[PDB]
């Protein structure tokens, strides 16, 4: 029938699209039929995003092949975006940090918590796209009034909307991700980045408390994004960011790919981190610091409070609590903030020390090394075990260790935070592992970095390219990273972007550069006007 | 109103006459005098300069911006503080009853 | 119980006075009325208006308060949001924006009513009913649309447009199912309580005694996203025959078999990196 | 000169209290300051900030008040308004929406 | 619903748009005093509903 024919025709076209070289190496967890059945019958076309995504991707592939790169920043106004393109920068970054800082008519400006409505970054991007298209219309109008010689003499700028924009963690589950991608596509944006953090856990000015999600959850965000892009017939550029380099925590132990990085206690008579923390807070409260009532969030049993108390007593922490309350009283019972922070720091150090935190791989390695030192016959070499453990689920690692007669005490439950998050060994190896898992679901991979360091970048790039040699990468440059205290020469700073490009980082960006230059400009002009 | 597009240098005014122009307005009872789209203009110049510097001198462009901020003690040198990191951290402490984990092990 | 002090509230407020008078006064009178009804073992029976006119009509017919839900907000859509099922996948501004229309309609109805009543005689006023257009609204805050800063943002947006009441439920956001008997996912009680506490913190900052409604979905829930809270632990289900391979590994092995037998569309096992020994 | 009475104002207000405290208090103090400057034959010299950061920075540098114009609002556009020349052809909500961002930035800077 | 019942086309007027208001616009009489975005914004909701009904 016409109905069946129309459907089969779009399915065939969609399959050809799936199978095109654009998506070589990409795994979709759905079929062409599943895409077509979402599209209805009334034609739509997101031509700006569709055409920009095509040309932008081709350009990035060109640069990757030549081991060259785009070095850009986040414009803070439509004028900044148009100016960048006039100056010859080929593409534009748009980040959540600056979006948070800017606010809106209904959103108070603030820190980078991605706590704005999920429409916020798309709405900001829409302004930039309109500015670029408008600049193109205005430029063309003037060029049409020129002679052929005038046109040859006068540069024509490229105002195509080559934008990669921040989708944070996707702002929820699959319908949130799809909504966010839809909103970006509708306003003409061809590229989007999604990171493997848990939403609603971002910390300001702390060295801890950065929380990842399991790789299955991250991959499903990437896959949901691809599904929405496919429905909309836009070959949008999916950028998968990992925060594992400096992450401390993960909200689940369920994914096999995260399990090698879980930290567990090896001394199993130590009461849980959580119970010890709550017992410490409760003691402050019972000694008369009524403001420390956080333990009332939980319903911990008497036996658990007692066992934790025993540990805190033995380790001298209850001594520190007594001292702290006395100091608080001596200082006139003002805010306990700073005093509490100091005791908490000592508590964390003491718990870590006594618990004997390590990965399961490390725990088994210790046993095998001991056997070797004792002159017992080797079941496998240390390096062989480490290679096995690195790619083993906890289940598989335990089973193998049991075969080797190595069954060390190890418990990652004991080390969980009060919220119930697991502790993990953050670092470049973990960033590599998360990124390798994401690679078949993303067009560009990005390891979030605080410090600008070529050696760190190289470790990541070489590890990715050993498995996925055609995998394009992206590199962030923090505006707050102090370049002058690195001791780098002026020339090293000049060459840093080119060095990134040589390693296959094709799109490198100073996230909220626009925000910074906006501030400096205003300070300077206001000062000059007054003076 | 003071138009941003009015060419000050072709007035023939001395630098000092330009310096004194706002005070002269005030003397006549003009209490609120304004360069209408000044912000738009300085935004443009800033972006042109930074984009040019980034293309020409790579990350030295950012280093130089950072140096200027240190020189004038701008609050932009600590951007996380500028946009309200400390007050937000305090809000997390209140919201979580100080149970939210901010300290690392490892 | 507040998990914070008066000092912690005050240090958020700055020095420039603000006042959310509509939400503040509505919340005060609304709460007092509910307490009155509770004492008398009486109740308000209402529905969710789908338009400003419906909200005004409800009050003219004598209904004392208004409900506003995410289901209808999802169904309605907006200039940028496609209408759809109740997934709370709209931006967190969506229900506050819808509530804002209702509050404006109610305040406008009050202004128009008062204008006409001013033209009446004393006897005419005594004879002609004056309707109560005070914005007694309890509105849907879903699961809070994230963590504490999301909850605080959502509550702020409701308060700013005059809403005095908000409900928060103990589901995990982004897991809502359509037409299934399973897959309803709770969060641990500590996470839920922190949403309620964050909401109270924001209301306190804003000096609005807003009405916090705590919803539980545990009556028909199947799953929870964490085992960490002591209060959930009595309800956890576990295996007692420990040589049975994990539910997860069995599920993935089943899917992989379909795939290997030629049902190429069932490739969901490729989401995971399950080892050979576990597959076996 | 008002071309209306107090009664004509009151009959528009209804019965449910509202208060625009930020505008009300700012207008009071701002007007007093301008009167003070006028008496002293002094003035505020300012410019139109193009971002919330510019507005906050202006105040930090000691400029006492802020201008916001339609020219820049036209140039900036919005998610639904193409940028362009100063024709005041944007919806009438456009300049208030831009001002709202500046007010929020200023109040937030005060809180921080 | 109109299209489901067989009505072939839809009208959208300023009177009803004025009566409805928005998050920032007080409802009121038909003065066309809303911002000029007001009727397009209302129409956008209808178009999305129609396209969505077609997809479903
Ligand atoms: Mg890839
Ligand atoms: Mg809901
Ligand atoms: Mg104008
Ligand atoms: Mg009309």
């Amino acid at each position: 029938t016409p109905f069946e024919q129309d459907f089969e025709k779009d399915v065939a076209a969609t399959q050809r699209y799936f199978d095109s070289s654009r998506f070589a190496g990409i795994i979709r967890l759905y079929t062409a039929r599943q895409v077509v059945e979402q599209r209805g019958t009334i034609p739509v076309d997101h031509i700006v995003a569709r055409e920009a995504a095509g040309a932008f991707y081709e350009r990035l592939r060109e640069l990757f092949a030549a081991r060259k790169s785009i070095t850009t920043f986040g414009p803070y106004s439509p004028g900044q975006a148009v100016s960048m393109k006039r100056m010859g920068i080929e593409a534009i970054y748009l980040g959540g940090w600056a979006t948070s800082a800017k606010g809106s008519s209904t959103e108070d400006p603030g820190p980078d918590l991605a706590s704005y409505p999920l429409s916020q970054v798309p709405d900001d991007a829409a302004v930039l796209v309109r500015a670029l298209l408008t600049a193109d219309r205005n430029q063309h109008y003037l060029r049409l009034q020129m002679s052929e010689r005038q046109r040859a003499a006068t540069p024509a700028y490229d105002f195509r909307p080559f934008i990669i924009a921040d989708a944070d963690t996707g702002h929820g589950g699959d319908p949130h991700v799809r909504n966010l991608i839809r909103r970006f596509v509708e306003v003409g944006v061809p590229g989007y980045h999604i990171e493997d953090q848990r939403p609603g856990t971002k910390k300001c000015g702390h060295q801890g408390g950065k929380v990842l999600v399991p790789s299955d959850e991250q991959i499903k965000r990437l896959n949901a994004a691809r599904f929405q892009l496919d429905i909309m017939r836009v070959p949008g550029i999916i950028v998968a960011r990992t925060d594992a380099e400096a992450a401390n925590l993960i909200d689940s132990r369920a994914d096999e790919r995260d399990q090698p990085f879980l930290l567990g206690a090896t001394k199993l008579d130590v009461p849980s981190y959580k119970s010890c923390f709550l017992a410490m807070v409760r003691r402050f409260y019972e000694l008369g610091v009524k403001e420390l009532n956080g333990h009332l969030l939980y319903a911990l049993g008497d036996s658990e409070y007692a066992a934790a108390g025993g540990w805190l007593e033995r380790q001298g922490i209850f001594g520190l609590v007594s001292d702290a309350v006395n100091a608080w009283r001596e200082d006139g019972q003002q805010s306990i903030d700073g005093i509490f922070d100091q005791v908490e720091s000592r508590f964390v150090a003491a718990w870590e020390d006594d618990a004997g935190l390590m990965t399961y791989g490390e725990a088994v390695a210790d046993v095998l090394e001991f056997g070797q030192s004792e002159g017992e016959p080797i079941g496998m070499a240390p390096e062989e075990w480490r290679a096995f453990a690195a790619r083993a689920s906890l289940h598989a690692a335990r089973a193998k260790a049991k075969e080797l007669g190595a069954d060390p005490p190890w418990d990652c439950e004991l080390a969980k935070t009060p919220e119930g998050y697991y502790q993990i060994r953050g670092g470049i190896p973990y960033a590599i592992a998360k990124s390798l898992a994401a690679a078949p679901f993303a067009d560009i991979l990005w390891m979030e970095t605080k410090t600008a360091d070529l050696a760190d970048a190289r470790q990541f790039a070489e590890a990715i390219h050993a498995e996925f040699p055609d995998q394009m990468l992206a590199y962030n440059l923090s505006p707050s990273f102090n370049w002058d205290t690195t001791g780098m020469t002026d020339e090293e700073m000049r060459r840093f972007p080119e060095e990134l490009g040589k390693m296959g980082f094709v799109f490198n960006f100073i996230t909220y550069g626009g925000h910074q230059i906006d501030g400096v400009a205003a300070e300077e002009f206001a000062t000059a006007l007054r003076q | 109103n003071l138009s941003p597009s009015f060419n000050w240098d072709t007035t023939g005014m001395t630098d000092e006459e330009m310096r004194r122009f706002p005070e002269e307005l005030g003397k006549m009872g003009f209490v609120f005098n304004f360069i209408t789209y000044g912000g738009h203009q300085i935004d443009g110049v800033a972006a042109e300069e930074f984009a040019t510097a980034l293309r020409q001198d790579g990350m030295l462009a950012l280093a130089r911006l950072q140096r200027k901020m240190r020189l004038v003690e701008s609050p932009y040198r600590t951007p996380q503080t500028l946009v309200g990191g400390p007050r937000s951290d305090a809000a997390l402490a209140a919201s979580s009853g100080r149970t939210a984990t901010t300290k690392a092990m490892g």
